[PDB]
């Protein structure tokens, strides 16, 4: 017992909680409901304008999610884009692909602790909001990450 | 430090089963509700038996020996007959007494036996609320293998994969001497304990929707 | 600004939980018994031409009975004010009811009792009489 | 028969088809004079009788080599194995060691 | 040790999932029994992936393995 | 201003799977022992229906357990009505067993022809006073 | 590797004087040297254990496809249902292998292997 | 691996494909370890359909 566990290694459920409250605070949507887990990011704040590209103020939030993504207990991540229309349909679809696949990518370098990561990006078909007047600051431009918490 | 250690796991196993009577009486009606031996009783008042199932087996002897099969059937204990239906009472009932008088022999003068004397009897106390706590599951363990067998035994009956208990009745009329009698004298006996059938093509499958 | 989650209720024991947890796979175990069976065994007639619900006999009642079978039939047909009657002779094990349930018919709960007595025990109406009729079985 | 009377058996026959113990094993009960183990890292109950191990889980146990493997209806696997310190389970793709106490 | 530290508290255990039970319906970090899934890869002990210590009493260090393997490293040196 | 939750109630995690397997295990038991039991309609029922003349409509205390002709011709007795039997009586004799304080002759009848089973039968003619008991072979 | 602290140092002699205390201290020090050789060398005998097998199965993997070595041969005998009505298993097959590997004297039946 | 592995074009291989017959797609279960006839003439028979062997 001074020898066997007591708790998983690096988990804080206080620090959970001040960490998701620091989350919603700054904007980006942490929900959870059930046993499952949504983090929703608006596109703004983490590319440019209709364009993989990743700014270098922007990681100091992705080590934030990988900081919160350690705590947990997993099995697969789903990683998902969506964007908006702007020229056709197939530009949509790569946009949204390069995106979830760079932010994945750079994901499973860092130490999260998965088995499965799941990519995919499915351009403007699925909007949340049909308020459509702005470009890239609407929020249905946006990343989004479900998982579900293992046992 | 051992003598507090034997005493704590007593009392620990003590009162953890006494709580966990208590509980078990206190959910009391859904038990029996749920194991209802007598529904499952057939004609006679013959108790029918355990049956037990396996799929997938294999075994190896040794090197270029091994033995496979799909699955695999086997009575467990052999039907009789029964003058009552059981219930759950013999399965998960437990025994209880009171531990009233350690004797003084190592009662703690100072602070440091104390403290140890406190800690260990807790620790003793932990160990066999565990020991109860292994106790039920093996008890769960053999009312879940009896129970099975008996509902197994009633599916291959349907699946006509076991023939019927047969029984036999001998009537009789008066009976005695002119001092000693009985009205009518029935005997009842069975003559064929039931078992498996090795006919393939007698099996009937089933098909739900 | 807190969290939480709905079912926030009291706590359990495990010894409970255990219970419970070999609970549903007997559950599921019979279940797939009695789907086996329903679907092999062609079901053919039904008790209701046997019992007829007539009147005064929708006067409702909630129960729980853990005993033997004729001062019950004899209690109820009282509270039916109805002539009660039996046949053949009780035999040497008594039949055992168990019945657990809560607001319905009398008629229903005759065909309850009835169903739960299966292969032992019949009972029988006679409306034109307001006779409650027990029968045996013909056996030992 | 005379005085050798060495009935030779030419050829050998059937390999054992399964212990049977292992069905009581499946339900967890333990075969009789047998005693209680320790198992810690994981969800899985053990057994000692005959200086033989049984082991019943729903995981899947890679490292000691076993000899008997028995499945239930619906995914519970229990094992005649040899006697281990410690075992290796691949749980959910990912690999860990269970330790067992009582040797 | 403070497992549902920054809630409402500790409520009870489910052994079934090796987990605590907090005053929000959040599973907790901590284990509250030893039947849970517990991420092991090193471990004391000698003779490991082998027949465990031999129980004989032995003057000598020679210390073996159930499978006749002998480990000096567990044994001493001469 | 008070209405109080009931006292059994299960308020616990545990507790409410464990009164859903009850309720499940009981509807299917339930269903097993419909399907399982045999019945038969009252048009084929084989029980004497009640004479109901006026010479059977007295009380009676009846203490018995033995034969059958000499217990069914006494009844005759008491009820003015002629006896007689077609068949043989077997060597193994026809064992009945009634005690009882208070019916009618009729269903004391009804319960004789039920005891009886496939091996006998009786019949009654009200137009002549006569009862008939008929032996099988 | 096999690993158990020991806390145990028993205690027999102790030195006195700074030049008893010094050797004390360097001959601790080779012997911590000693010791930590003692460890490589298991190493790289375990290493070379393991290398060793894994070059055995790969050179038979190799020989096999050069076709030098009969591959092993094994029947499969099927039975229909066994036991008598106490209990039975349902279909039975037994796997017997009679052909251990052998390696060929006859050359002529030898291949070659070319490469690019 | 790539070069152990054989297969088989599925231009023809060997086994029967959906026959999509309207009453052949509804839901069942079913559980059996054993002969063969049986459960064929069970399904045919749940299936409303003639059923032969050559």
């Amino acid at each position: 017992v001074p020898k066997l566990p007591c708790r998983v290694d690096g988990a804080c459920d206080a620090t959970i909680i001040k960490m998701m409250t620091d989350l919603n605070k700054k904007g980006i949507k942490v929900a959870s409901v059930g046993q499952n887990y949504l983090i929703s990011i608006p596109a703004s704040a983490l590319f440019a304008d209709q364009s993989p590209r990743l700014n270098w103020a922007s990681y100091s939030l992705l080590n934030e999610i990988a900081a919160f993504l350690k705590q947990f207990r997993k099995i697969a991540i789903t990683v998902t884009s969506y964007s908006s229309k702007y020229v056709s349909v197939k530009r949509e679809r790569a946009l949204t692909l390069a995106r979830s696949r760079v932010v994945s990518e750079y994901l499973w370098s860092q130490g999260v602790d998965s088995r499965i990561i799941f990519t995919q990006g499915l351009g403007s078909d699925k909007p949340i909001t049909s308020y459509t007047l702005g470009g890239d600051r609407s929020p249905n431009a946006r990343v989004e990450i479900t998982f579900r918490r293992a046992v | 430090k051992e003598t507090a250690l034997s005493v704590g796991a007593q009392a620990g196993l003590a009162w953890r089963a006494k709580i966990i009577d208590e509980q078990l009486n206190k959910q009391a009606r859904n038990l029996d509700a749920i194991y209802d031996f007598n529904s499952l009783v057939l004609e006679h008042n013959i108790l029918p038996p355990v049956l037990l199932e396996g799929r997938n087996t294999l075994n190896l002897a040794d090197a270029q020996s091994i033995r496979i099969s799909d699955r695999t059937y086997k009575v467990a204990k052999q039907a009789h007959f029964i003058t009552t239906p059981p219930t759950w009472r013999q399965y998960l009932w437990m025994d209880y007494v009171k531990p009233e008088a350690p004797n003084v022999t190592l009662l703690p003068k100072t602070k440091a036996e104390k403290e140890i004397w406190c800690i260990y009897t807790e620790r003793g106390w932990k160990n066999g609320i565990d020991q109860a706590n292994t106790i039920l599951e093996e008890n769960i363990a053999r009312i879940k293998e009896d129970f099975g067998g008996m509902i197994l035994y009633r599916k291959l009956l349907a699946m006509n994969m076991v023939s019927p208990p047969y029984v036999s009745h001998t009537d009789l009329g008066v009976t005695g001497d002119g001092s000693e009698i009985h009205i009518d004298d029935r005997v009842l006996r069975i003559t064929a304990l039931p078992e498996l059938n090795v006919n393939s093509a007698e099996w009937r499958a089933a098909v739900a929707k | 600004m807190k969290f939480k989650k709905p079912p926030i209720n009291n706590p359990s024991d495990d010894a409970t939980i255990k219970l419970a947890e070999a609970a549903v796979s007997v559950s599921d175990s019979m279940l797939e018994m009695a789907k086996v069976e329903k679907v092999i065994t062609p079901p053919s007639k039904d008790n209701t031409l046997t019992i007829p619900n007539a009147y005064n006999l929708q006067a409702r009642a909630s129960v729980d009975w853990s005993g033997p079978i004729e001062e019950l039939t004899a209690r109820i047909a009282k509270a039916a004010h109805f002539r009660f009657r039996v046949l053949g002779k009780s035999p040497s094990v008594p039949v055992l009811i168990s019945i657990s349930t809560k607001d319905e018919s009398l008629a229903e709960i005759l065909r309850d009792i009835d169903y739960q007595a299966g292969k032992k025990a019949s009972i029988h109406v006679y409306p034109n009489s307001q006779v409650v009729e027990l029968r045996y079985a013909k056996i030992y | 028969y005379g005085p050798n009377a060495k009935s030779m058996p030419t050829e050998e026959g059937i390999p054992p088809s399964a212990n049977d113990l292992l069905l009581h094993v499946l339900e967890g009960v333990p075969p009789p004079g047998s005693r209680r183990l320790v198992v810690s890292g994981g969800d899985a109950r053990a057994w000692l009788s005959n200086e033989k191990m049984y082991v019943r889980t729903n995981l899947t146990i890679l490292s000691p080599g076993w000899l008997a493997s028995m499945t239930s209806a619906d995914g519970t696997h229990a094992y005649e194995m040899q006697k281990s310190p410690v075992l290796l389970v691949s749980w959910h793709g990912k690999v860990m060691q269970l330790k067992v106490e009582g040797l | 040790d403070g497992c549902c530290s920054k809630m409402g508290g500790i409520n009870y255990c489910d052994s079934s999932a090796g987990r605590l039970v907090c005053n929000n319906g959040f599973y907790s970090t901590c284990y509250c029994t030893r039947h849970a899934v517990m991420d092991l890869q090193f471990l004391m002990g000698c003779c490991l992936w082998h027949g465990g210590v031999y129980p004989q009493l032995n003057s000598s260090g020679l210390v073996v393995c159930n499978d006749g393997y002998v480990s000096e490293e567990c044994s001493l040196q001469k």
